[PDB]
């Protein structure tokens, strides 16, 4: 398509977003996955299995719901919620996993590994591996196993082995490091089911392609319900999978604003945040050239966020390309702002969101005040908040 | 005309032996102690010194080196400390290259880092996470500042990629990893005469002897870090033992 | 258009005779509000504008229609029969309870009620009620047994985040029947402004019929989906049975299909011979309990026998009157399923299909497996996967030794 | 013919007073003690004794009576023990009606229970969870065995249901429930002459005199249980004070 990278995975030509910043030891399996995806993405047998699982198993299409009780809290704008929280396993991650798990089987791989931070990608990977009869190992930071314990037990119930990563900041970037070390050693029989729109080529493109169904549905649904294209489409941005998935169908609609909201932790001025675009700079990290939080020597600055899914110091390269082109704007949302939107969504619409998604809801409220009455703002509600109930109840003193 | 490390492997080929390549990370246990240990390597018979740049997320480094670079970064090591360590090695009559991950180079600037590395006496750059497919800026910087570019090959390397990786390397080729090490060297020697270094978690004098039978160079790192952790004299003794295994 | 009236009770709420199952065994103090709810529901059930409001929430808010998934990897454990899962676990809040709650909360707004009370055992109906009351701006008070608040603690905190007051009931067996008694006491005292959003297909008229009508959508959708995916009507439709809402919801569209067997599975706990069970149809007898005349567990004097089950949603000694009528008429078979059988099916669904079911729904899966061996190769069996097991994850992990 | 409780209210209205109707649950604190306390009520001036059948799930019972019935059930109280209490009350010269939820009557057999209740000297049945809409079997056994049927009316009762409930009642009408109670009695008397008993959480002689102004009978239950818990002499004292309150001159 018009927005795809070259055969080397580079977005935007000379700027060099993406690519493959991996060791040569991984190139045989990386090229192996790239070829298998190019072969199967045009195979009707493959596409039939994917659509069929998304329909009868994952529960697609997810609905688009106008949260009318939020309007007065958003400058009387019209907030539409793309209800990815209603998917099987409870987030958008199942979209990307069903595609990659089917691909892992087409390649003959007998083992699937994955990282997880909020646990949603781990639960999704474990879910598809149980369905397809694949061995599954999930790497999860020790801090993430504590604050997302519900998903740890869900993964173990689904037959997946969970390895707690205790190195580094014990969060998402540390689980990715360990899963990389695993893939290097077991590349000939193990498929790496990467969970976000980052990594080396072909993963930023392939993950986005499996998440494009979100925006394609949203673009049809918003025209049917509102009579026109939205004034803005917003989503939270950790690595960038749920945002790029809903953004993509609107890239060529020049009137549609696109805003991604990243985690700002205790505040961007505090050094305890994950605001990659707000405070980071270009660099090579986790297989791609993109933005990341780094110090003056290029060492990765550890991120912090109340949300485990956005607690990541990097970002996918296609987002760095869209920021450079000025097509998408990226704004910070703090822990406090996200938790306010959390409770507000509970009391107004009876929807308990993932703390990740609460960032997008918080930014939508601020964008609604800017755009004014009658403005249509589509929000990607990436997941539900079952995993975050303990954290949120403690935040509001309900114990 | 020729590679910078070429004359070193020629001198080892005439003396009927392999070159001893030693790795040590800058700033472990601190910057002065690491520079003193790197000078000890040159005195104890190391033909080439791999000066390691500690990185916050070293995906390719083992547990001995990763924990050493973690301690160095906790101690506040900087990238400029590596260039200062290269100069101290070149002043002490040694021959040093820098092994780093690529993001510290991008942050520094590829051309600026090559220029300052060459000015410090450095002879080349080992890039474990930089494949030739992304080395446009580095290929140009390697030419202008006359630096060797040591890429890595692997057992799983396809024939097409192994040929492209070897064609892109100057100085020597890092064969990283049963019978895989000599088989990987044989595949490199079947397409080029460029020297081949082999890293295999070398611990003993006997292991360096087995590798010197087919490899042009023997790469030791984790064992040197473990030796330096016990004491500076232990590093000298081990480096001396390794200096004898390569002559067999 | 709108659904039928072929199987409805009489004006007094009686199934199969003017003195048969159902009725209103309530005090006179509740009759004013009960007649008001009955009049309000008779009015709105034939209002297209009401059904439009409900359908609009069911589609855009609840995410209907729920898919029908053929769990091919269960076939070998069900005598090579074909198990089709009605995926109510994918509804908003994660169970079938949201179907009934949306209808009754919409009705409560139409009646001008400002306060909504509800009982809950597994916490799914309580969360659904709290969800709708937040959505519609209604004050919400949920009554839950003290034991249930401990084993379904995830739903307790969800209800509090939605803004509802959760009251732990300490009387009786501290479970579902006791939460119902306390919710009843609340309604008697606050009938002026409070709507009682009952969570199952039981209670006094009109609640057995109204709950069933709001859950009818399950069977209507499944009857279409199964003919499209399998090419014929199923050989059987099965569901678990607590009070009977999810079972009657999927059973109803198939009632007039004479070749379609209907099997409800009730919780047998440690075993029907142990006295620690909830097998109302297996071990109970007719009586007047919780506003209706139906089956319930009762001793020689008529005192209610306390029930027991690992499933908090099936831990109820009674059952809805329409199920008693369908049983006496011989239209539906009701069988027991023990805790061990349900937990085996729970783990099997996790291992084979990647679906974590509610422990309630695992009873229906366990019964479908047995029914598959009974029917044999090629038999088409639809199973109402009433809910997901996020609430039961801690209990299930302890059962399978993932804790210690 | 006339209702079994007719003469009692006729005799009370002749003496310018209301009937004192006392409730006690069978088997609290045990079967013999409860029978002793019900006899004491007869000796202390109670005109009608409501013999309560402990039910496992009594939705209409207040906390005082709920705990007492739970304790009685733990002691193994039986429905037949309620029939024995009616016998002991009839022997002592008392007048007993039974108050019960409907399921124990169904389990016993509606006809059989009415037969055995009338045989034991019982005069009527108070059915707090049985409405006339469901009382087809009970209306038949009530006429057959000459037992009064006391249904309940509430302040929220519609005019249609209050009239239908009063029409279905024999003996007296239970006006279960501030000016709500006298208004409820006034609505029953606008349509019928049947005696009306009022339950209002009575616990003192003063309140029993307030109700005796407009009501044909005063119903006391929770206060009797609380007094019995303290002791049999305390029950005798309270019942005596209530017997004075129902009198006016
Ligand atoms: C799908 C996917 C595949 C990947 F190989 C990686 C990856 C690549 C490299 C690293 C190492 C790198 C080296 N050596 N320096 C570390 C951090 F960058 C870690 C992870 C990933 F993040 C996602
Ligand atoms: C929607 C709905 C409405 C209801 F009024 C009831 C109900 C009725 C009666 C009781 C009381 C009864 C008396 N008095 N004995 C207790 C147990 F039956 C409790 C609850 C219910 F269960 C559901
Ligand atoms: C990291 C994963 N979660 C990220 C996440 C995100 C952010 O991930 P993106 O890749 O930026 O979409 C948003 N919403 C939900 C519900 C999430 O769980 C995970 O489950 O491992
Ligand atoms: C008792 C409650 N639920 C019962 C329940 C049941 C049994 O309810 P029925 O009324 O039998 O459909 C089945 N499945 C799930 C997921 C349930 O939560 C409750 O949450 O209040
Ligand atoms: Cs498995
Ligand atoms: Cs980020
Ligand atoms: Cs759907
Ligand atoms: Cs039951
Ligand atoms: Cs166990």
């Amino acid at each position: 398509t018009s927005h795809d990278p070259d055969s080397g995975g580079h977005f935007g030509g000379p700027s060099g977003w993406g690519g493959r910043y991996v060791p040569e030891a991984l190139m045989a399996v990386i090229e192996e996955v790239t070829a298998a995806y190019q072969k199967e993405r045009v195979s009707q047998d493959f596409l039939d299995d994917l659509d069929r699982l998304q329909a009868n198993y994952a529960g697609r299409p997810s609905p688009l719901y106008e949260a009318t009780r939020l309007s007065q809290h958003a400058g009387s704008a019209r907030i539409f919620l793309k209800r990815e929280d209603l998917n099987h396993t409870g987030s958008h991650k199942i979209n990307n996993v069903l595609g990659q798990a089917l691909l892992a089987r087409r390649m003959g791989k007998t083992r699937v590994i994955a990282e997880t931070g909020a646990g949603q990608h781990g639960v999704a990977t474990a879910t598809a591996c149980a369905l397809l009869g694949l061995d599954c190992v999930i790497y999860m930071g020790g801090i993430d196993t504590a604050r997302q314990a519900l998903n740890v037990a869900r993964m173990r119930l689904l037959g997946a082995e969970v390895v707690a990563v205790q190195t580094g900041s014990k969060t998402l970037k540390d689980a990715i490091n360990e899963a990389f070390r695993d893939w290097v050693a077991n590349a000939d029989n193990t498929y790496y089911c990467f969970g976000t729109a980052a990594g080396p080529h072909p993963f930023p493109t392939m993950v986005r392609d499996f998440q494009r169904i979100i925006g394609m549905e949203a673009r049809v649904q918003i025209q049917g319900q509102a009579g026109r294209l939205p004034d803005a489409v917003v989503a939270c941005v950790g690595g960038g999978s749920n945002a790029i998935g809903i953004f993509h169908a609107f890239l060529d609609d020049p009137g549609v604003r696109l805003v991604g909201f990243e985690a700002a932790g205790d505040g961007v001025e505090t050094g305890r945040h994950a605001a990659t675009f707000t405070a980071g700079s270009p660099g090579a990290f986790h297989g791609s050239f993109s933005y990341l939080l780094q110090d003056e020597d290029g060492q990765t600055i550890e991120s912090h966020s109340i949300s485990a899914g956005l607690d990541y110091p990097g970002v996918g390269p296609e987002h760095a390309w869209l920021k450079e082109a000025g097509r998408v704007d990226y704004r910070p949302i703090t822990d406090s702002e996200a938790m306010d939107a959390f409770g507000l969504l509970c009391r107004m619409e009876g929807i308990i969101p993932a703390i990740e998604s609460a960032h997008a809801v918080a930014g939508a409220l601020k964008l609604g005040v800017e755009l004014g009455r009658g403005a249509v703002i589509v929000v990607n509600l990436s997941g539900r908040g079952d995993k975050d109930v303990e954290t949120a109840a403690k935040w509001f003193g309900l114990l | 005309e020729a590679s910078r490390l070429g004359p070193v492997f020629d001198s080892c080929r005439a003396n009927n032996r392999a070159a001893l390549i030693g790795y040590l990370p800058t700033g472990y246990p601190d910057v002065p102690a690491s520079v003193a240990a790197m000078t000890a390597l040159v005195e104890s018979g190391c033909d080439i010194i791999e000066v390691g740049v500690p990185y916050s997320d070293p995906g390719m480094d083992g547990p001995t080196i990763a924990r050493a670079t973690e301690a160095a970064l906790r101690g506040g090591v900087r990238v400029r400390d590596t260039l200062a360590a290269v100069e101290a090695i070149s002043i002490a009559g040694g021959r040093a290259v820098v092994m780093t991950y690529w993001n510290p180079v991008l942050r520094y600037g590829v051309d600026a880092f090559a220029r300052d590395l060459a000015a410090a006496g450095g002879l080349g750059l080992i890039t474990p996470d930089l494949i030739p497919d992304e080395a446009q800026q580095w290929l140009a910087a390697s030419e202008e500042h006359r630096l060797d570019r040591i890429f890595l090959v692997a057992p799983s390397s396809t024939p097409e990629r192994l040929a492209a990786t070897v064609e892109a390397s100057r100085g020597f080729v890092y064969a990283a990893s049963s019978q895989a090490a000599p088989e990987l060297v044989g595949r490199v020697k079947a397409v080029s005469d460029i020297p081949v270094g082999v890293g295999l978690g070398v611990r003993s004098r006997a292991q360096a002897a087995q590798i010197a039978q087919y490899a042009d160079g023997v790469i030791v790192g984790s064992a040197l870090v473990t030796a330096l952790t016990e004491g500076l004299p232990r590093l000298r003794a081990l480096t001396g033992e390794l200096a004898a295994g390569v002559r067999l």
